[PDB]
RNA sequence: ACCA
RNA sequence: CUCGGAGCAGAACCCAACCUCCGAGCAGUACAUGCUAAGACUUCACCAGUCAAAGCGAACUACUAUACUCAAUUGAUCCAAU
């Protein structure tokens, strides 16, 4: 990671994280599964479905993935017709 | 470490020394029909048995009903020997079974079937539809004099009550024809109750007819101590069963204190306890009869409520129980991204202090 | 592989009871299995392991086989895993009173 | 006008199917009556063998399946 | 001032051992499928044909036999040449069928063995059981 | 009311009393319940165009036959074989 | 299981002839 | 928010309301370089208003 | 590798909506021609193999 | 033909 | 040098060895081996892998079926071809 850029002194984001990964506003990280475009012919339905499912990641993963991005991938947005809108925010979530 | 088995284990009593020697079940059937004997039989280990099988009391059911018919069996296989003798002996029968042609005459086997094993069937019919469980708390009765009740429909057609079938509250809208087999001088009570119609108490029935000190099988002339009502099974509510009860009589009963006033639409007043209202008259009177219909919902109840009950017609929903999730985690870590939708409350969306 | 849930715990539909590679155990009451022999709850409730009386199906050849060489008198008996609902289908309600 | 476009080749090859499906059935039933054929042919032509078996059993087979097609031919 | 008539409890209490079922809402006992025959029925058709006798049930799947009709009957004897034969199967089926339709039994699953299954005699009680209206599948559960 | 609704055809009032009996309380009130929204607009939106629902189907009359429901199986099964139980008279 | 006075009541190769070519 | 800004007098609704006015009355925060391109008004609070 | 029985072929729906699916089958078998499922029109048609995609 |  | 089965490791699970043995880098049937979705398992992480009610579509009256037989029969990302 860059924690300080020569031109700005400040923390740059990994952007290979931007390209696979979508950050939820409440802090949670979706990605795709690996492999869900490979070899098709030989997995089943069963198995294909499972791996067109966008899934969450875990605690380790997403404190990995908001150390390897700035604030600005944190921001609330507010774009129309945001697909993932809904998802923003937790609702009956104790502890 | 080994626990020595508490009972005879299976398969013990067979001697393994003259194997080849011993009898194989060279059929499936064959050992299907020991496999099923074997699973009847009590066991010491844990069975199905055990957790799903209704637990029955071990005390025998008392018998409440009329001692059976006195019958020669001598005179009876003789004469039953010989009209099997005189079938066999006809050439036309045997080539009629012979072909696959021949036929049984229902009419007569029903007809037969009345007097023979009718009263014994009905009984374990009446078993499964818990009739001596509700009616009697468990004490059992042979219905030994076939009750034929039939509902009027139109004007040519006639609706039987029989045990179990289906009868609409249209079809029973008005009393049904009641006849059966009686002796002069004999004293009868006829009542119609339904099991499953109480709107307030589980445990309580509705008297919907009640027929004392008929003479023999006059049932016009009985005492019409409660009104015919005819059954309001509630919307959405299911199937109720309907159940007739001919009572035979030791001597004429005075039944004043229990009768109905004419008309009677009070639901309070129709509440009845048929193990209340037998146990106080069992000394002076036997069941002997049983016949019931079930009933659901049609629109014809929704008359009784409002006109001849005078209330606003219940409605019930049959509700399942809230779909089980487990407790929602902060990081839902390989959960597709619907999981979040498992714990919404709402779909439309929402804007926080915005 | 092997049991998930002994005997007396509570299952919701779905939860796999048992894994194996061999049939270990057999479904019974309300207990499905999975292409793998994964043996499952079908209903929510509580798990019970019973001995019964096996009888196979007429068309699996090879247990079939199996029975018509054993002596008279001899049964099978195998463990079954069976769960025993805890709650009812559902309930009635009032709804209206119109 | 490409959405119509599409729709319409659609229902254009959609009305052909109903054809195209008994034919390819027919056609699947004609091959299906050959298998059945081609295996009574082999069966009959070992039957003449009469369990004359030895190492004169494979080109024994061959000779008398192209024998049969020169008549068939003619 | 409330009407006493209008006094209703907010549950139902439907005690009839076939309300649930006859609403195709209880639950049939799935799985049992390394073993024969399946439990997954509220009432089945059972044959018992014996040496002598031809015997037909329809039982729930508690164990408790419903309705029955056997040749060993005097009702049905008396009108039999022979009651082991494929007229005595067929006999059979035309009079449960409608001791069924009187008990209120619709719909029932009959579990046949292939051999059983493809017997004529078999073959002739089941339609007598189609024609007497009983239908021998029984609707799907509802879950929903 | 839908007796002394006005404001929809006469046959119409007729139809619509007999296909939604159950939606007629015992004062011949028509009520009808949305609550598939959190607001109130929204909700008397469903409601009114229940109405406006209930209005277009009785006219057209539709003839169509629509595909057999899985619980209507079972009645007409159970329907049929009540039908059959039906006996007559011992002298017509 | 081993442990318990049932087991073995699954024992069934015993009942049957060996036939192992 | 929008009733809530009438009632504490932050907003007059006797004049036109555009983005001045409730930027002014510090109705909501708009952040043209952050791609805003205005103010969408949402329904919540449509019952009430 | 050189070994080589069956291959892996593009099956085109014959209703024309473009769908498209992948089946195996023997190399010297001839080219297939099935009745399918279409999602499209949401009913079984006739699909024709139009190009191996590789060798298995 | 044979990049990853 | 990856993956499966057996012993070591006897009975929930797990368990090493340049330890003892045996195997796999496929075939075959389908062409709904279509869609979708509760609840779960999990090779000690992750990645990957697994099983499945209900539902929608179908299929359908006697082991099969909304999840083929089979133990492994296998290869991420980028990129390339289309």
């Amino acid at each position: 990671l860059t924690y300080f850029s020569a031109r700005k002194g400040k923390r740059k984001t990994v952007k290979a994280v931007i390209d696979r990964f979508l950050r939820l506003h409440c802090g949670l990280w979706v990605r795709r599964k690996a492999g869900y475009k490979k070899k098709l012919w030989k997995k089943t339905p069963a198995r294909k479905k499972r791996l067109r499912e966008f899934v969450f990641c875990n605690k380790t993963q997403s404190k990995l993935l908001d150390k390897m991005t700035t604030s600005f991938w944190k921001r609330r947005n507010w774009y129309v017709d945001d697909p993932y809108q809904k998802y923003h925010d937790r609702t009956n979530l104790k502890v | 470490r080994r626990t020595p088995p508490l009972g005879p284990m299976p398969n013990s009593d067979i001697d393994l020394s003259n194997l080849e020697r011993l009898e194989k079940y060279r059929s499936f059937d064959r050992y299907r029909r020991r496999a099923e004997q074997e699973a009847q039989a009590p066991h010491w280990w844990r069975t199905y048995r055990e957790y799903f099988g209704e637990k029955t009391d071990p005390k025998e059911k008392i018998d409440i009903g009329l001692p059976p018919p006195k019958v020669s069996r001598t005179q009876q296989l003789l004469e039953r020997k010989q009209a099997i003798q005189e079938l066999r002996a006809n050439v036309e029968e045997e080539r009629a079974a012979r072909l696959r042609t021949a036929s049984v005459p229902l009419d007569a086997v029903r007809a037969e079937w009345e007097r023979t094993c009718g009263p014994y069937h009905k009984q374990r019919l009446a078993e499964y539809y818990g009739l001596y469980r509700d009616l009697f708390h468990g004490a059992t009765f042979v219905p030994r004099v076939p009750l034929h009740v039939a509902y009027a429909v139109g004007e040519d057609d006639l609706m039987p009550v029989y045990c179990g079938n289906e009868v609409t509250p249209t079809e029973a809208a008005q009393a049904p024809e009641v006849t059966y087999e009686a002796e002069e001088g004999s004293l009868w009570t006829l009542l119609l109750t339904s099991l499953d119609g109480h709107l307030l108490e589980p445990d309580a029935e509705y008297l919907h007819w009640l027929l004392t000190n008929i003479p023999g099988n006059r049932v016009a002339e009985g005492q019409v101590t409660c009104p015919y009502l005819p059954p309001f099974p509630a919307r959405g509510s299911g199937i109720h069963r309907l159940a007739f009860l001919l009572f035979k009589q030791d001597q004429p009963i005075d039944f004043s204190e229990d009768a109905r006033p004419s008309p009677c639409y009070q639901l309070a007043q129709r509440t009845f306890r048929t193990f209340d209202f037998y146990k106080k008259h069992q000394e002076t009177m036997t069941p002997a009869g049983l016949s019931f219909f079930q009933c659901r919902w049609d629109d014809s109840v929704t008359y009784i409520f409002h006109q001849l009950l005078d209330m606003r017609e219940p409605v019930f929903e049959f509700v399942r129980p809230p779909p089980y999730h487990p407790k929602q985690k902060r990081f839902p870590h390989r959960q597709p991204l619907r999981y979040l939708d498992r714990y919404r409350d709402s779909h439309e969306p929402t804007y926080g202090i915005y | 592989q092997g049991i998930k849930k002994m005997e007396g715990h509570y299952v919701h539909a779905g939860n796999i009871i048992a894994t194996q590679r061999h049939f270990r155990w057999h479904p019974g009451a309300h207990v499905g299995v999975g292409k793998n022999k994964c043996l499952y709850a079908l209903e929510e409730g509580i798990v019970r392991y019973t001995k019964e009386v096996y009888v196979p199906h007429p068309r699996n050849t090879e247990a079939v086989d199996l029975i018509t060489r054993l002596p008279k008198g001899a049964v099978l008996y195998k463990t079954f895993v069976h769960v025993v609902p805890a709650k009812p289908e559902g309930t009635f309600k009032l709804v209206a009173m119109l | 006008q490409k959405r119509r476009e599409r729709e319409q080749h659609i229902a254009e090859c959609m009305a052909k199917m109903p054809q195209m499906i008994v034919n390819w059935q027919q056609q699947q039933r004609e091959n299906w009556e050959k298998a059945q054929a081609d295996k009574e042919r082999r069966a009959r032509l070992q039957a003449e063998a009469q369990e004359l078996l030895g190492y004169q059993v494979d080109p024994r087979s061959a000779r008398f399946q192209e024998l049969l097609q020169d008549l068939e031919k003619k | 001032d409330p009407v006493e008539n209008e006094a209703v409890a907010p549950e139902f209490t439907n005690r009839n051992p076939r309300n649930l079922e006859l609403l195709s809402v209880a639950r049939k006992e799935r799985g049992w499928r390394t073993v024969f025959p399946s439990r997954e029925f509220w009432h089945r058709l059972r044959v018992i044909r014996t040496q002598h006798h031809v015997e037909a049930l329809v039982e729930h799947q508690n164990g408790k036999v419903v309705v029955s009709a056997s040749t060993r009957e005097w009702a049905i004897k008396k009108h039999l040449y022979s009651t082991r034969n494929v007229v005595a199967c067929e006999s059979i089926g035309r009079v449960l069928a409608q001791r069924c339709l009187e008990a209120g039994i619709n719909f029932m699953v009959y579990q046949p063995t292939p051999w059983e299954a493809a017997s004529d005699s078999m073959k002739r009680l089941q339609s007598a059981m189609t024609e007497g209206g009983v239908v021998l599948r029984e609707p799907q559960r509802i879950y929903e | 009311h839908l007796a002394t609704a006005e404001w929809i055809a006469e046959p119409v009032r007729q139809k619509i009393a007999i296909t939604h009996k159950n939606k007629i309380n015992r004062l011949g009130e028509l009520i009808l319940t949305s609550e598939s929204s959190r607001y109130q607009f929204r909700n008397l939106a469903d409601c009114l165009q229940k109405i406006r629902d209930m209005i277009t189907e009785a006219s057209q009359t539709p003839k169509e036959p629509t595909k057999e429901d899985v619980k209507l199986h079972r009645i007409r099964i159970e329907n049929m074989n009540r039908e059959r139980l039906r006996q007559k008279r011992i002298h017509s | 299981y081993k442990t318990k006075p049932t087991h073995g009541i699954g024992k069934y190769k015993h009942l049957i002839k060996a036939e192992e070519p | 928010r929008l009733q809530y800004l009438i009632d504490l007098g932050r907003v007059d609704p006797s004049q036109p309301i555009d983005l001045t006015q409730l930027v002014n009355g510090r109705g909501v925060t708009i952040q043209p370089l952050k791609r805003d391109y205005g103010v969408q008004l949402v329904e919540e609070g449509a019952d009430t208003f | 590798k050189s070994k080589s029985k069956n291959i892996l072929v593009r099956m085109v729906s014959e209703a024309g909506t473009g769908f498209c699916f992948n089946t195996k089958r023997n190399r010297l078998r001839e080219k297939l021609t099935l009745l399918h499922y279409d999602p499209v029109v949401k009913q079984r048609v006739l699909f024709v193999e139009k190009k191996k995609i590789r060798s298995l």
